[PDB]
RNA sequence: GCUUGUGACGGCCCGUGAAAAUCCACAGGAAGGAAUAGUUUUCAUGCCAGGUCGUACUGAGGUCUCCAAG
RNA sequence: GAUGGGGAAGCUCCGUUUCAAAGGCCUGAUUUUAUGCAGGCCACCAUCGAAAGGGAAUCCGGUUAAGAUUCCGGAACCUGGAUAUGGAUUCUUCACGGUAACGUAACUGAAUGUGGAGACGUCGGCGCGAGCCCUGGGAGGAGUUAUCUUUUCUUCUUAAC
């Protein structure tokens, strides 16, 4: 499960949350894998997809809303986009997800 | 404790017929007819009071300079800077989706 | 009615030749909380609006009335 | 990969030149004492070179190909980075931190920049950069 | 003139580059103007106090010789307190003193 | 406190809230612009003009309406 | 409610954009068998209907036997039109600063396309402002008082722009 794969990284490795910080990370090239929620705005979705195309970053669409991405990271609030700066003890990069 | 009359001919309490009781230099109270208040100009794309534009009567915009009716950007005196930002982003990516669609179209034609 | 806190500006207005009369208004006022003084007010009917000149000093007033064109009709108070 | 580079085309999003295309001559990834944020040094062109047909001759042609440039320190947050690229080597030593904040070093920056862009527009190349961003 | 108007009494636009520093002399009726073209222009300026008479400003000499270092001329100019000497400062890593 | 004006909110609706004259603004890129006053005046100052008709007073089971002391 | 149409023996009724040729603007070396006008742009519809709806701009003091936002004195503003000067338009040809929201004495912008104001239901509490009311000190006047009362009453104002 993806929830097991993510919650490990959020308790072990370096990460970020939200739009502005992910874009800052893509500019720095320090992002390795970005996670995009389903219910995110189309303009912000296209802007992240294009920025990742520039930085050459692997892109993963999270199946389900931002609430379920907040649940996945284990936080009460909602998150539109999550990045992976540092991959944890899991092999999340080399996997399909 | 002076009581105050309407000054213009309309005896009614309409939108146009508002009253401010003002103390005059003759030491007496008298009514002043309140000019109908100016509104903020608004974002045509957003629906929000756009910053840096003077708030005047419609006819009153004719007297004032262009630097009180326009901010310096493109779509300056008509949009938000957020709604301008959003359409710069949008027009860029739509224009680039056109390129990608031409790349796919040219590839499929070569396949056939 | 418009304030000009500007000395030679008033003197430029007086020599316009479209100006018939001037007026020098004298007032009794006090500073801060301590002492009474004498304020002058140099007013010309300009081309469109009346321009006024508050000079809190008495010596600058003494110089300015003297410095006016002698052909111009000057009004006290 | 740090895509925001010395030969990189960008679209300005904010402030007087919103919609106008630029090229980052020299990035500043972690700011300075003036500008304490990840910014970029750009030199884009304001008045775009207008269209020229076979009917236009000798004087109108000279009027249309005339370009008016601009130089500004701009934040990454107000930049839209583009996939495209542009040659920059002619004016790398012309625009720096010392170039900005103290004119008329900006004036002689603007003259070299004006030259470079007009000399590149003539002998028709990099045509996408000199076309108007329609929005 | 702070007595005449809110506009400039006399606009003069002669310099080739950005007018970097303009300074009065303290005693003598003189003022300089050091622009970014490596050129200081010196002016005589009479001021008439009591009489309602507008101040006369005349030019005197174009001081040159300063070296231009990457589109940068005279960064500052300051008068000597009591006589008509002037201290310049260019981009040529060199200050200069001017004399009558 | 009473009268009135205004600002940000929160309810009440699938009830989504007159029209036009008039005024302003943006996109657009046609055209124009120099060597005895180049082009442009949404900048400042200066000049002239603004017709007809109503206009008095009253207006208190019995037409409408405004101001409102202790 | 005319016009176009259609009824009606008719007085006149139906109908309001309808199968109306409903008109108002631009381009040009003068239009090549020689001085006869060519090409293009736009596609809804007269008008009346509000002295409480929308609407450019005026206040204060004064003045009569009876007129006042109208008259007088003072001080204003709006609209339209010619034009005159200073300033700008930079080394000559439509200005620049600010990361940015935006700022500015200006800083040309045709056809055509669009946006805002005009321009909008009703209530509730809360904030802020103006007027009225209550009040302390003080600068004047009128009153009552044998008694008590620094008492009661009144004046102390500030318009458009």
């Amino acid at each position: 499960s993806i929830n097991q794969k993510l919650a490990l990284v959020i308790k072990s490795g370096k990460y970020t949350l939200g739009y502005k910080s992910t874009v800052k990370s893509l500019r720095q090239g320090k992002s390795k894998l970005i996670i995009i929620a389903a219910n995110t705005p189309v303009l912000r979705k296209s802007e992240l997809e294009y920025y990742a195309m520039l930085s050459k970053t692997k892109v993963y669409y999270f199946q389900g809303g931002n609430n379920e991405l907040g649940t996945a990271v284990g936080k009460l609030f909602r998150v539109g986009v999550v990045s992976i700066l540092e991959a944890g003890d899991s092999d999340i990069l080399t996997t399909l997800a | 404790a002076q009581r105050v009359t309407f000054r213009r001919r309309n005896p009614y309490n309409t939108r146009s017929n508002k009253i401010k009781v003002v103390k005059t230099p003759g030491g007496i109270l008298r009514a002043q007819h309140v000019k109908k208040l100016a509104t903020r100009p608004k974002c045509g794309d957003c629906g929000s009071a756009l910053q840096g534009i003077s708030t005047l009567r419609p006819r009153q915009y004719a007297t004032v300079s262009k630097t009180h009716k326009t901010v310096s950007r493109a779509y300056g005196g008509s949009r938000c800077a957020n709604c301008v930002k959003e359409r710069i982003i949008r027009a860029f990516l739509i224009e680039e989706q056109k390129i990608v669609k031409k790349v796919v179209k040219e590839q499929t034609e070569a396949a056939k | 009615a418009r304030e000009i806190t500007d000395i030679k500006q008033f003197l430029e207005l007086t020599r316009r030749a479209d100006v018939k009369t001037a007026t020098v208004k004298i007032n009794k006022k006090l500073n801060k909380a301590g002492k009474p003084f004498r304020q002058t007010k140099f007013k010309v009917r300009g081309s469109s609006s009346l321009y006024t000149l508050v000079i809190n000093d008495a010596g600058k007033a003494k110089k300015l009335i003297q410095s006016l064109p002698p052909t111009l009709k000057v009004n006290r108070l | 990969a740090k895509f925001l580079k010395a030969g990189k085309v960008a679209v300005v999003v904010r402030g007087r030149y919103a919609g106008k295309k630029v090229v980052i001559v020299k990035p500043h990834d972690e700011g300075s004492k003036s500008h304490p944020f990840g910014h970029a040094l750009v030199a884009g062109i304001e008045r775009y070179p207008l269209k020229v047909t076979k009917k236009h001759g000798a004087k109108k042609v000279a009027k249309r190909t005339k370009i008016k440039p601009f130089i500004k320190v701009v934040n990454y947050n107000h930049l839209l980075p583009t996939r495209y690229t542009l040659d920059v080597e002619a004016f790398k030593s012309v625009v720096s931190t010392e170039t900005f904040e103290q004119p008329s070093q900006r004036e002689e920056a603007k003259k070299v920049v004006k030259k470079a862009f007009e000399e590149r527009h003539q002998a028709g190349k990099n045509q996408w950069f000199f076309s108007k961003l329609r929005f | 003139d702070l007595d005449l108007a809110s506009t400039p009494y006399k606009t003069l636009r002669y310099h080739e580059k950005a007018v970097r520093s303009v300074n009065f002399h303290k005693k003598l009726p003189l003022f300089s103007s050091a622009a970014d073209d490596g050129t200081i222009h010196v002016f005589h300026a009479t001021v008439y106090d009591d009489m309602m008479k507008n101040p006369m400003i005349v030019p005197l000499k174009k001081l040159t010789g300063h070296k231009v270092i990457n589109s940068l001329g005279v960064l500052d100019a300051i008068w000597h307190p009591r006589e008509a000497w002037l201290f310049s400062a260019g981009a040529d890593n060199t200050a200069r003193l001017w004399t009558t």
